[PDB]
RNA sequence: ACGGAAACGCUUUCUAGCUCGCUAUAAUUACC
């Protein structure tokens, strides 16, 4: 199949609210929370393409590798086929690019009411022998907010199998990261997200993404 | 006013600030804690790094909002009221006309914050 | 379908409070009609500037060294005849009582919108106690090297070097609730009872509260196979923990006073005591210590800690229910029960 | 059929964060990071061209070559005839030259209030067995920043119809750098680029370009 | 007065070696409280000002040396062997000395060379 | 009626590939 680039274009919506990176750089002065990583312009939260591919990938692994995988160089071919993998010299160049998401709907958001774009979540833990109890608090990138999302395959060599098993790696992997959470403080409840019209596009070359795009809408 | 010399002016604040003079350890022992003021500065730092894509005539709600929580704040804690007074905010807030203005009272705040930590205040 | 979800049902059986830091205080509302009047700060700020009342304002709000009239009396002061600006007020249920009286109020905790919610971090930690409470392998430790802690290697949780990961409570994930309308919010108040005194006498502290016989709804997941068999007897471990509960703590007091169990309980968040938010076992002697020289713990164990509600006590299994006992409307604080399913795939 | 020369100018917009970047010994003293590449008296982030003729050089054997060639020795004709070949006597010097690319906006930037033309991005790695994690910190030029584009066109001993053809090669050649990243961590976000008020110019000789001007709005 | 061509990295060696060590490590020697993690986003402020010092002019900056002091101070703050640092080196008192291009880059070139010698003598 | 005329030290080459800033933690205990 001649070489062609699909788009698969959709909205991230948190469900929960999300926490991911940053550092004492992007800090306020007297903040006393875990930030968030932000685009250093904007001093918005930002979505990370890496965290995006991490999350996915290392969810996929699990699903479709069948094997032990100790380091992710040790991943099957259709999972290294699609991130890349450094130590194999067919896989060194990965099909998929993932790409840092904005946050689309400040402006709905500045509708429904906000006097921020990031809330600071106050938690404690209790000492269950002493009942002494140490707070401690944490940003969020706030709940509802929209992300635009963006994921580019390559048809390059694959010809005719190959690029269908890719797109259900992908459908596949999207659907896991929505039954998941972007990393976060996951296991109390953080980085619940949704992908909202979600959508194959053809940007370069020629391809059909109808079947794409039925199965995409429903199967996801 | 306050502006371009305004470090000097925060500091000069600061080490007239209210001591809990008492503490076996009372050094300066100020009475104030980051804790006390959190939300206003969370509140500040939004209008600066607002002000950046807005404009300064269609904001003011939100410097209201500030003001409002300033003197809330003021009510609810004898520290923080001090704070406003030793360092002129209250006088400062209402001396806004321009974003120029604005955004130097945003660097004020940040300059207060800073000398506060500095000098053996508790967050 | 590689994991395992459940579908948790809480129905409250008492106010529940967890609430955030902040607090209302009596200048931020007013006590009118039915209704609590709670305003946003800044839209009265702003109608008070297109009033010209504006300085006014300031110099009451700032007026606080302990300012002793101060309320909604200063707008009466003034014309005061507005009152639009601002959302959603709590209505008089005439507990929380002496009106006219209420000087401070602990605001529940409110999401980025304005709208409050549970948090699946204090669902958790609730959860997280029964679970506790149960399992033999964990009940028998504390550090002593030093007043004494929990032992917290208790139950391994973090990446260890070489190791195969090895996290249990990594692998239970419980939801953020979705927010609820600020309408089932109540304003319940804490009362003491001490079967020393054997009366009930009502302390300065008011909560703002869930309305009981709510329905929120949780979804918790498991990934691996202990979490999944472990959040599966969530009912029987829960039902277990009150026997133990009841055994230590309630069946000292009188049974007037002690709620009646309809599906499956779990203290929840509020001022429900040290034993509801401990291993109550191990706790006892250095709980007491701990409180030696100020306001005592004073009875061996605690007091029992209630709240006047509305008795709404309308719950219908052939009959009235009627949630509480009872006849003086008591409620035991931060009760609620629950009910926990599982879904598919 | 004569001689004359055209100007491509654009301005470069980053979507995301962008690393190039790489001499290690001749690192700033200050901190751990992965640096980018910076002009040195003016120490701010630079996109060389060099990155940008690989770059797109590379995406472009995959659309035009129509047979895979081992060394860019063996490109097609019409990619020696614009990039270069040193083994073929007829293209030992191409009809393009690229040029390193300048912060343009700084002073748009200032405005705005930002206090480094770079951010420091950290990122971290989980052992898959282990779960341990190990963190990272990597430079990129901040996301907004906008460079000065510019790529010259020869046009001697050309038909007419292969400067057309060439002109072709040159928008798919942008346009996939826009489908793709500039060499930087690609696969996980950085280097989305946009080229913003593409235009020709004929800067000597005479061509028309009105025509161009108007099919190279269109395509991007 | 403080920082002279002459002076200035003799200064800040001595300062490193004078800065506040962990002696309660029986396992480590003179080990540093002091990490360059704590620095990072403050001598990042120091090298974007002497990265501009070449292509502006003095005034136009003034508002980045403003920025400086108070971080300085915030960090100084925050963290001990933070404090111990710009007390030991006179950094603030250095600052209020800077009247020129000249004196400007100075500074950050002693920040250059305080943080080279930390490493040096054992680092983070 | 200068050991001197004439002669670009040039043509080709992405500082790239792989890597979730992640891991337990009810905003809570006490009321003579």
């Amino acid at each position: 199949m001649t070489f062609a680039k699909i788009k698969f274009s959709a909205q991230i919506r948190l469900e929960t609210g999300l926490h991911i990176g940053g550092s004492d750089a992007f800090a306020a002065i007297g903040a006393i929370d875990s930030p968030v990583i932000k685009d250093p312009i904007t001093n918005l939260p930002i979505i990370p393409g890496s965290s995006l591919k991490g999350k996915m990938r290392t969810l996929l692994a699990k699903v479709y590798n069948e094997k032990v995988a100790e380091k992710p160089s040790d991943d099957s071919d259709i999972l290294s086929r699609l991130f890349g993998n450094s130590k194999d010299k067919r896989f060194k160049m990965g099909r998929l690019i993932f790409r840092d998401a904005f946050l689309s709907n400040a402006d709905e958001l500045d509708s429904l009411g906000v006097r921020s774009y990031t809330e600071v979540k106050f938690e404690n833990t209790i000492d269950r022998i002493t009942a002494e109890a140490n707070p401690r608090q944490i940003e969020r990138a706030i709940r509802n907010s929209t992300f635009d999302f963006e994921l580019i395959y390559e048809i390059t060599d694959e010809n005719e199998n190959q690029v269908e098993e890719d797109f259900k790696v992908i459908r596949d992997g999207l659907k896991l990261l929505e039954l998941d959470y972007l990393g976060g403080s996951g296991s109390r409840g953080y980085g619940k997200v949704a992908f909202e019209n979600l959508k194959a596009t053809t940007v370069f070359g020629n391809y059909d993404v109808k079947t794409l795009n039925e199965l995409l809408t429903a199967e996801v | 006013l306050t502006d371009e010399n305004y470090v000097d002016i925060a500091e000069k604040a600061i080490l007239k600030l209210e001591r809990n003079t008492r503490n076996r350890k009372n050094p300066d022992a100020f009475f104030l804690t980051t804790s006390k003021l959190r939300n206003l500065l969370s509140l500040t730092s939004t209008l600066f790094d607002e002000s950046k894509v807005k404009e300064y005539d269609a904001l003011l709600d939100r410097i209201a909002y500030l003001r409002v929580q300033f003197v809330y704040q003021a009510g609810r804690e004898i520290a923080v009221k001090d704070l406003i007074e030793k360092a002129q905010i209250l006088e400062a807030l209402k001396e806004i006309k321009d974003r120029e203005t604005l955004q130097r009272f945003c660097r004020y705040m940040e300059a207060l914050v800073a000398y506060f930590k500095f000098y053996g205040g508790k967050d | 379908n590689d994991y395992r979800t459940f579908k948790l049902s809480l129905l409250t059986l008492a106010p529940i409070h967890i609430g955030n830091g902040e607090k209302y205080t009596s200048r931020e509302f007013i006590y009118e009609n039915k209704k609590f009047y709670f305003p946003d700060m800044g839209k009265f700020y702003n109608k008070m500037v297109e009033k010209r009342l504006a300085e006014k304002f300031e110099a009451f709000l700032i007026q606080t060294r302990p300012n002793n009239n101060r309320l909604i009396s200063f707008l009466n002061d003034n014309r005061i005849a507005e009152r639009s600006f601002g959302g959603y007020s709590i209505s008089e249920t005439g507990l929380e009582s002496d009106k006219n009286a209420i000087n401070e109020v602990n605001k529940f905790i409110r999401d980025a919108f304005g709208n409050p919610y549970i948090p699946g971090s204090s669902l958790k930690g609730a959860i997280r106690t029964i679970l506790m409470n149960t399992t033999p392998k964990w009940n028998n430790e504390n550090a002593v090297n030093r007043f004494p802690k929990e032992n917290k290697n208790l139950i391994p949780w973090g990446p260890k070097k070489g190791k195969e990961y090895d996290d249990l409570f990594n692998a239970i994930r419980v939801s953020d609730s979705k927010p609820f309308d600020n309408k089932s919010l109540i304003l319940v108040q804490k009362w003491d009872y001490s079967a020393k005194t054997n009366k009930a006498k009502p302390l300065p502290l008011y909560r703002e509260s869930i309305s009981p016989l709510t329905k929120i709804e949780f979804e918790i997941t498991t990934t691996t196979d202990e979490a999944g068999r472990l959040i599966e007897e969530l009912g029987k471990r829960a039902q277990a923990f009150y026997k133990d509960y009841k055994a230590f703590f309630l069946s000292e007091f009188p049974d007037d006073k002690i709620q009646a169990n309809l599906q499956y309980p779990i203290y929840l968040g509020a001022g429900s005591g040290a034993w509801t938010k401990t291993l109550f076992k191990q706790a006892d002697g250095i709980l007491q210590r701990r409180y030696s020289r100020m306001k005592t713990k004073m009875v061996k164990k605690g007091v029992l800690k209630l709240t006047k509600a509305p008795l709404k006590t309308v719950k219908i299994p052939s009959g009235n229910h009627s949630l509480v006992k009872n006849h003086e409307s008591f409620y035991e604080m931060g009760k609620a029960n629950f009910m926990i399913k599982e879904i598919d795939k």
